[PDB]
């Protein structure tokens, strides 16, 4: 009927409401710490909204489908995880004064959709176009984009490897990117962190052997994927062992039986041999390791199943498997190999790879005590995540919560000025953009009201004025402080809150179970 | 102002009256104290900035 949907839909903006409000004092540099406890009594400190969203684990539609937009906002953006959440649920809290009244949810969702569209195009159009088709501007705004992360010290140590890793110009200014397509960043300890180059080719960091010279260019790779395990026993003893008999009997199996097969094995030229992880191998036999010491060895373990994707995806080839094989495609590229270590500990072998299809590169970075290399990590990844939002556009604009109150004050007058009773539905939205400010000013340490008042007058009198700074600690104009954002952090985030609204409030009725 | 070595008079351990810690004080390393004071202010600054601690 009527009072069950009702009731339904009342829980759930109730329990979204209360997902939103479990995290809230987290927005912005001056965020709130949180200590997460787990369920054997550790505690964890932390602050980021991701984190304790990916850590909590509770079953509910709204939940769920909140978790999701959320993962699908990092996955497509990257930036501003955490302020969807807070637009869903003030969203959520005008909806539920919109349907007290007696408002079809239909025209409610054309409002919404409506306002949407027109917010994105006042976004559109008041955001500044650049240019990026030479290497100086776009040089530029990486470095007016990139001062605006952490700090500053870890800014000027990540300088470095961020005009490195933007160095790397292969697309000639398309629509998309691939910088998630071919890229392997390896992590090396030892040594100092100041001895990092681009790298193309492969690199290892297993040592092949150790026995006279290894310096040969034999395709560089065993293309092999057969079963090099020992044949298993039944059982333990299979009969009773003392004398001999028996011993020669396990001898002559352990000497004389798998050599025949490496023998038949090497018959082929480029007799280089690998295998995987030693994840499932009890032990391998010393004996055909001495045997293979002659006529070339080379052997090269522990290799996950990434290293093989890479391999063969950068040299461009496809594995083959089975043991009755009878072709010829497993070669590779023969140039250059054999690397000693850069003056320190820690083995690691580097091949350029000259005349090969792929142009895949990689940047080998290192460190010490394992406290500066995941930070590095972390620094560079963010610049190519904010180079590649970067190039996805052009447009871009500051933040503070001057955009904010700008479409809260269009979609005001909008509502003013469109006829009919939809009207009212966009003044919902219009109480649903002055949340972002407020929370800011809240956390600054001042008055929200008058601060939102100050700056909703200002608008309406000099249209772009300032609007809220954090260092300083008052109102200063952002053209001073070197920080931007894209224009796409926002409005996919608005396309994906009103999408996720629409789905919340068109799904009702009654829920059926098994 | 008149100096700055001279009455700098504080505690004593033999009876309760202020003695010159100067002509027969015992001194004590500044860097130890800075660094105690530090170590306060920054475990003091620390639990100040945690908020909840359920679990979320
Ligand atoms: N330098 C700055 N000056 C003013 N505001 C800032 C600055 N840096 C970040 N902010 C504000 O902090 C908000 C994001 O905070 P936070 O949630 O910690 O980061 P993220 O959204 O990337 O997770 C943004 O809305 C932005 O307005």
């Amino acid at each position: 009927d009527r009072d069950k949907p009702a009731q339904i839909r009342f829980s759930n903006i109730s329990a979204a409401k209360a997902v939103a409000d479990a995290i809230r004092t987290s927005l912005g540099p001056k965020g709130m710490d949180k200590m997460i406890q787990d369920g054997k009594g550790d505690v964890t400190i932390t602050n980021d909204g991701a984190t304790i969203l990916k850590q909590m684990q509770v079953l509910h539609p709204a939940a769920r489908m909140l978790v999701e937009l959320s993962k699908a906002q990092d996955i497509e953006a990257g930036d501003g995880t955490t302020s969807v959440v807070i637009i869903a649920g003030s969203l959520l809290d005008s909806c539920t004064k919109l349907l007290q009244k007696g408002i079809h949810p239909t025209i409610i969702s054309e409002s919404f959709q409506k306002a949407l569209e027109k917010g994105i195009e006042i976004l559109t159009d008041m955001s500044r176009p650049v240019e990026l088709s030479d290497r100086e501007t776009l040089l530029n705004s990486a470095t007016t984009s990139l001062n605006s992360k952490v700090v500053s010290q870890y800014s000027s140590l990540l300088s470095p490897m961020s005009v490195n890793a933007v160095m790397k110009v292969i697309d000639p200014a398309t629509a998309t990117s691939v910088d998630l397509r071919d890229i392997k960043i390896v992590k090396k300890l030892g040594g100092t962190i100041d001895d990092c180059e681009l790298v193309e080719g492969l690199v290892l960091t297993q040592k092949v052997s150790n026995s006279g010279i290894t310096r040969v260019e034999k395709a560089k790779i065993g293309l092999i994927q057969f079963c090099l395990s020992a044949p298993k026993t039944d059982m333990d003893n299979q009969i009773v062992v003392s004398d001999y008999a028996q011993m020669d009997r396990v001898l002559r199996e352990e000497r004389a039986y798998i050599l025949n097969l490496v023998k038949q094995i090497k018959k082929t030229g480029c007799n280089v041999l690998l295998i995987q992880k030693s994840i499932l191998r009890d032990a391998l036999s010393d004996l055909a390791l001495h045997f293979l010491n002659k006529m070339k060895i080379m052997v090269i373990k522990d290799i996950e199943r990434e290293d093989i994707e890479f391999i063969c995806k950068t040299i461009g080839t496809k594995p083959v498997a089975h043991i009755d094989q009878f072709t010829a495609d497993m070669l590779g590229s023969a140039e250059l190999a054999e690397e000693v270590n850069l003056n320190g500990s820690g083995k690691l072998l580097k091949i350029t790879g000259c005349a090969s299809p792929g142009k895949t590169v990689t940047i080998v970075v290192r460190g010490s005590n394992k406290l500066v290399i995941e930070e590095a990590e972390r620094s560079i990844h963010d610049a190519l995540c904010v180079i590649r939002c970067l190039v996805k556009k052009r447009a871009l604009i500051a933040g503070g919560g001057a955009p904010e109150i700008e479409l809260a004050l269009r979609l005001t007058e909008y509502s003013r000025t469109l006829s009919g009773m939809e009207s009212y539905c966009v003044r919902a939205f219009a109480d649903a953009m002055e949340v972002i400010p407020s929370t800011l000013a809240e956390n600054a340490g001042l008055n929200p009201i008058s601060t939102v008042t100050e700056l909703r007058n200002r608008h309406a009198q000099g249209e772009k004025t300032a609007g809220i700074n954090v260092r300083k600690g008052g109102i200063s104009n952002i053209l001073e402080e070197l920080v931007v954002q894209p224009l796409l952090v926002s409005v996919s985030a608005l396309t994906l809150a009103t999408e996720t609204v629409r789905s919340i409030l068109k799904i009702d009725d009654v829920v059926n179970t098994r | 102002p008149e100096r700055k070595n001279l009455k700098w008079i504080g505690l004593d351990l033999s009876n309760g009256k202020p003695r010159d810690n100067k002509q027969a004080g015992v001194f004590e390393p500044t860097i130890v104290k800075v660094k105690s004071l530090k170590f306060a202010t920054e475990a003091a600054i620390t639990i100040l900035r945690i908020d909840d601690l359920i679990k979320l």
